[PDB]
DNA sequence: ACGTGCATAGTCATTCATGA
DNA sequence: TCATGAATGACTATGCACGT
């Protein structure tokens, strides 16, 4: 059991229970989203850490400045861990490290970026399964006279949509259906009923198969060298779209 | 260079914003108890179409358009004004529905101008109901492109219900929030006691409005203060959170705080909690947990010792912390320009007054319009009866100044009339089309006859208010929340 | 709970990321040179109405209108956008009239978005010129809400008129401004000459386009980088600033520096030489004066050491500050939703490519609208022709759609032609306006003629855009401002 | 009595200016950071500086000295002066000849003047007394004329003159562009500042006079004073007759 | 001394590629 | 290491009156 604040960053909204393996820490995107998913989160178990603007890639930049780095400071304190030869995952201040960002580009970005802080210097947490990815709705179903539905893509959004109509429901053709852009945008309910309520939410837990293939890809793309890097997007890019067919 | 003395320069400079900042910036309109930022930025949304009947469009553009054509100051500041309108625990009636996080009760700021969406409220539709029937007066803005209104129609006591704060020079106001349907009442009387004076008014007022309804609940103590307010325009009026009492399986007991008063910030008020025990005097607390969530509201649960009585601590923290605290009632309020300290039965009166002016205008507008309709009907009318000459005149016509010249000569009708027969279409040449003219200046001189009617008798005038009152009040009224108890 | 693999999460993320940025923020569309955020700030504005015939809007409802409409991220940097296309230092072209503070070449920040002023300017018309008449595709903005462009018209080349900087992701574009005299005569050579290979085309553009002019004024050093950059698409041009050798009453010479190269920071480059003075690294160098003012322009001022050449001294100001220094050219733009670098050849040719798409788009729109107008007129003059039938038939209809129907029958004619003529008014029975009826449905067969013969031969298209652009270069086009020098 | 200028001891946000002379130098304390910033470009540098406050000054009337001194805006006025204040006053080290007060012609701008105003008379009395203290008067209004050069309005009354007279005189305007209206200094640009508040031979100054030394000390405790109700009574009792103090 | 609410924004740190 | 330019806002201090 580890004691939680009532010597640890300032934007850490901490949670009550005392025990790491019951608790969770929800690193999100952006002081909007964070303030607002303090409010929805539940207070017992789940922990807020908002980070603030693109995370420093530490791939790139030298050990001296990465420490410097305020959000950086934020996330290796409230893990407690350590990192690198000290890194020691006894003193892990949560089982389950949740990492919420925007379901845009910049927020797929910022979780390579935290990947990669994570792989480098913290690597244990992603072996053991702790790291995790909440997956943000991208929209609200709003029915006239029944309770409102959340779709996680344009797919489920075409079914729950279909559904819905052939079982009688309506929908305002102005109101409508609400798409998200950000969870900047989203209360502290909506939130809840989302991505923070473990009946409902959907997490995908961040696994690492090949190490040494893990070691190159994040060089290549995270790295220094730009012509390795350039010439990987235009060999890739082309095949995005079939890595799970 | 010319010579000025500092005493010259200090009285006018110095008198010239304390009169700005008090009649146009700190202190509310007796008549629908907006500042001027309130009231611009409810009509920009107003204007803008950022109404209930379409989706909420981004806040910034309620913020842009409001400093582009009525409000001359920072983006910033209005923002923070527009999210203040749309919080359910600052307001008791929010005119602005609020999309995405707009804070909390608590130290919790709301996200920034581009998180946030926003539209006006039913209600707020209610303080702008049929503005555009010259109901209220018009100026031009800060650089004379566009008009805005002076006052809103207010179809809802907005000043009483939602209340107003306000810092200004030499003064400041403080007005508490009410029930709808209490101050429905109060109307509803004065309405039909519009001979009453003012000692039976506030007797009558007093008695329908019990007193302040604040959003965040909570408790009233005592009457005394309440009945100050009303009598004097001052009072010191006690509030208080609720607090139940529970025991465990143990048996210890622990104090839960469900509701504050009014304005009491949730954070700050935990953190003075911690601050006196670690401080050590609040003794008797054993320990002090937030389990407050979106779910269940507030909840403070503060757990005593087994040698510590419940009522002891309770006792201890309306004396040592904002569990009990006071408003200070200040009922300061612009009438006609002028800042007045007013009695209830004024406040009341005022705005009943207003209502008065606003439907009598709405009338004279109606009527006129009324008129000018039936009057272009008429030349239409007289265009049909004679449809066999008119259309073979203007076909005999060279130009269409020709053909109008000719139509007033023969038919006896204005240049307006002559215009309209000019402008009719094809259309309504035919069977079905000639009689709907006919009908329609049958369908008007009725309700010319009716607006006519209403603005010969005062009793219909009021009777507008109260039915039309009852409507809003039927739709948006809603139980009280703050508990009015005794000594 | 879903396992993922890091690998298969890393490379799908940050793909996704590269080439958003790629396509969709940090490089030029090579038709109009824009960036998404400044294709959709200026269509924003434009669709504003916030155009040079009305006075400038607050710069706050144009990132209001943007970001609520078409670019889904924060108002601070979308002002700094446009901003930046407000500034003759950093534009050569500047598509935005800015009214109030807009920051300077130095470190003077723009004033905030409350303060200012902003709206289209003359050539910014020029860029949306016809975008009405299905010119350009659209596709729904970021909520499906509304329609947005996917390119301008750019009527005139702006994509090497104004140049482009940005950093992307794997790699980044740096294309230098331009005089558009000189853009318009390699323009004008590619329509005449428009069988010419790229070998041939290449030699021509090159001796037309003689270099790069920098809004910033200046001087270009060699030859040898600029024909690279045209060439390759890649290029190192060498840029100098102007100094000018004053003699004194004392007998005091001193340098005076009153051009700078592009993007080079006044500010920045006092402080340069003032720091490697104290420091030991520019000697000679007795007094740093900066007398630049509103009225004067740029005007630095280094007083030199009696003990000291002019010369000398100049070219230690070339060696160790940015009095010279170097544009790093690196032709990338987006071509057909692909990044490339292209040659001066290509930048050309693929522009008039995209006029004569627009002026085969904008003719094609007019030839259908052409042709809806004259149906409904050739069903009104059928009317007129039989104008004592067609009224006595509605008089005598019960209906509009028995009237309707008996059109058709009487007339032969549409469905939207019979509407038309119940849509007319009395007014256009007269007789100039019987005439006019008639003239206008002959100079539409006369237009519509015309058209057709546009859309059939190539050589008018072609013409079209060579005399369009011509009269925007007769108006909007300017003198050289950066002089070209050999070595 | 010359006196070192900053060139890369004195408050960040300052722009001084390049002649050593005090009295030939000026001081323009100006509201706002956007003022500020097109004041420092549309200047004279060889004899003008600008310093930019931000935000209302606080209230030496009201607040105690050690807060006072502590104030950020307060601290880069009183070193920028030079002088001192109260017993340690010396006008010998006055950097500046000139004090310019430039603020926007609204009702905020005429507070900050009342605020500065009572900072100069409570710690640097002499000041006002030897007539270093003006008051630049901000255009209201441009005339941007069709043909012809624009005119600048300091109330609207000459707006209605430069109008009429220009009409009469056979010019025209727009009425779209028209008669710009300014709301502040922050929406003016370089140039324009220059060409009203800051060249000299143009600008509208008017000189601060000290005349009842003692009905100033009142008048000042009375408007900026910690007493509300002689505040409330004093308003009420004089706000009804502003219009006539000239007349 | 702190809260209140309408008024009077610059500063602060990263991604990303390239050349000094 | 710094500039470039679009991307990912909270904090900082005064006026003003009033009550604990
Ligand atoms: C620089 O002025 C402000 C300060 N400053 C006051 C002090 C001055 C020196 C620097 N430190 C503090 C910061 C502040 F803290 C907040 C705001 C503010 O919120 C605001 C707005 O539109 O909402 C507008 N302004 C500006 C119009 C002046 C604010
Ligand atoms: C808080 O993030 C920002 C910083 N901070 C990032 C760091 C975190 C700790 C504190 N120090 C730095 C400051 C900054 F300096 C500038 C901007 C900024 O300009 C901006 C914009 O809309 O233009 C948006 N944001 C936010 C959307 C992220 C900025
Ligand atoms: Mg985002
Ligand atoms: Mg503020
Ligand atoms: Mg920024
Ligand atoms: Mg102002």
């Amino acid at each position: 059991a580890l004691v939680r604040r009532k010597g640890l960053p300032g934007k850490l909204a901490d949670c009550r229970s005392t025990d790491p393996r019951k608790s969770e820490l929800y690193v999100v995107e952006g002081d909007s989203a964070g303030g607002s998913a303090k409010s929805g989160r539940d207070s017992m178990f789940q922990a807020i850490l908002p980070l603030r603007g693109k995370i420093i890639n530490v791939e790139k930049a030298r050990i001296d400045r990465v420490l410097k780095n305020t959000e950086v400071q934020a996330i290796i304190t409230a893990l407690g861990t350590g990192i690198h030869d000290e890194f020691d995952i006894g003193k892990l201040r949560y089982h389950k490290i949740v990492l919420m960002a925007d379901a845009d580009v910049d927020g797929q970005h910022i979780s390579t970026l935290l990947l990669t802080l994570l792989f480098r210097f913290m690597r244990p947490l992603i072996e053991n399964g702790h790291v995790f990815l909440a997956q943000p709705p991208l929209y609200k179903l709003k029915w006239q006279r029944s309770d409102p539905e959340f779709a996680y893509s344009d797919r489920e959004r075409d079914g729950l949509l279909e559904a819905g109509l052939k079982a009688g429901k309506k929908i305002n053709k102005e109101d409508g259906i609400q798409r998200y852009k950000g969870l900047g945008e989203m209360d502290a309910k909506e939130l809840w009923e989302t991505t923070m309520d473990p009946s409902v939410r959907v997490l995908r837990q961040v696994t690492l198969d090949d190490a040494a293939a893990a070691d190159e890809l994040f060089s290549i793309l995270m790295g220094e060298d730009v012509d390795a890097r350039r010439s990987f997007i235009t060999r890739n890019a082309k095949d995005v779209r079939f890595l799970d067919v | 260079i010319e010579p000025v003395d500092i005493e010259q320069e200090m009285q006018r400079s110095y008198i010239d914003y304390a009169m700005s900042v008090i009649v146009g910036r700190a202190l509310p309109e007796v008549r629908d108890g907006l500042k001027p930022v309130h009231r611009r930025v409810l009509y920009a949304m107003f204007d803008s179409g950022f109404r209930p009947d379409r989706s909420h469009a981004k806040s910034a553009r309620s913020v842009a358009e409001t400093m582009g054509n009525y409000h001359p100051h920072g983006d910033s500041s209005i923002y923070d004004s527009l999210v203040r309108m749309a919080q359910p625990w600052s307001l008791r009636y929010p005119l602005v529905d609020g999309q995405g996080n707009f804070g909390s009760p608590g130290n919790d700021p709301p996200a920034a101008m581009r998180y946030t969406e926003a539209r006006l409220t039913p209600l707020a539709m209610e303080m702008l109901r049929e503005i555009d029937e010259e109901t209220v007066d018009f100026i031009p803005n800060y650089d004379g492109r566009v008009q805005e209104p002076t006052v809103l129609p207010s179809r809802f006591p907005n000043l009483l219900a939602n209340g107003s704060g306000g810092i200004a020079v030499g003064m400041a106001t403080n007005i508490p929030p009410h029930n709808l349907r209490e101050l429905a009442d109060a109307v509803f009387w004065a309405l039909e006691n519009h001979d009453a004076d003012e000692e039976e008014t506030l007797a009558a007022v007093m008695g329908r409005v019990k007193g302040p309804d604040f959003p965040t609940a909570g408790l009233i103590v005592g009457s005394q203060g309440t009945a100050d307010a009303y009598k004097t325009g001052r009072g010191s009026i006690r509030m208080r959170g609720v607090v139940e009492v529970e025991e465990d399986s143990r048996g210890r007991t622990s104090l839960v705080i469900t509701e504050l008063p009014y304005q009491v910030n949730h954070d700050n008020f935990i953190t003075s909690i911690a601050e006196q025990v670690r401080d050590g005097k609040l003794a008797g607390i054993s320990n002090i947990e937030d389990q407050s969530s979106d779910r269940v509201g507030l909840r403070i649960v503060i757990e005593i010792k087994r040698d510590a009585v419940a009522k002891v601590v309770i006792n201890n923290l309306y004396k040592h912390t904002q569990l009990q605290t006071s408003f200070g009632a200040n009922m300061l309020a612009i009438v006609d320009g002028v800042p007045r300290t007013l009695r209830l039965d004024q406040l009341i009166r005022y705005y009943v007054d207003h209502q008065l002016d606003v439907i009598v205008r709405r009338t004279t507008y109606r009527l006129r319009k009324a008129n000018e309709r039936a009057h272009i009907l008429r030349g239409l009318v007289k265009a049909l009866d004679a449809l066999d000459e008119v259309i073979a005149l203007i076909r005999a016509s060279e130009t269409v100044d020709i053909a109008r010249a000719g139509l007033i000569e023969l038919l006896d009708i204005d240049e307006i009339q002559a215009q309209a027969i000019l402008d009719m279409q094809l259309r309504r040449l035919a069977a079905l089309e000639r009689q709907r003219i006919i009908d329609d200046l049958a369908k008007i001189e009725a309700e010319i006859a009716d607006l006519e009617d209403i603005l010969a008798k005062p009793e219909r005038q009021r009777g507008i208010v109260r039915d039309e009152l009852a409507e809003i009040v039927d739709r948006h009224g809603d139980d009280r929340r703050t508990r009015i108890i005794a000594i």
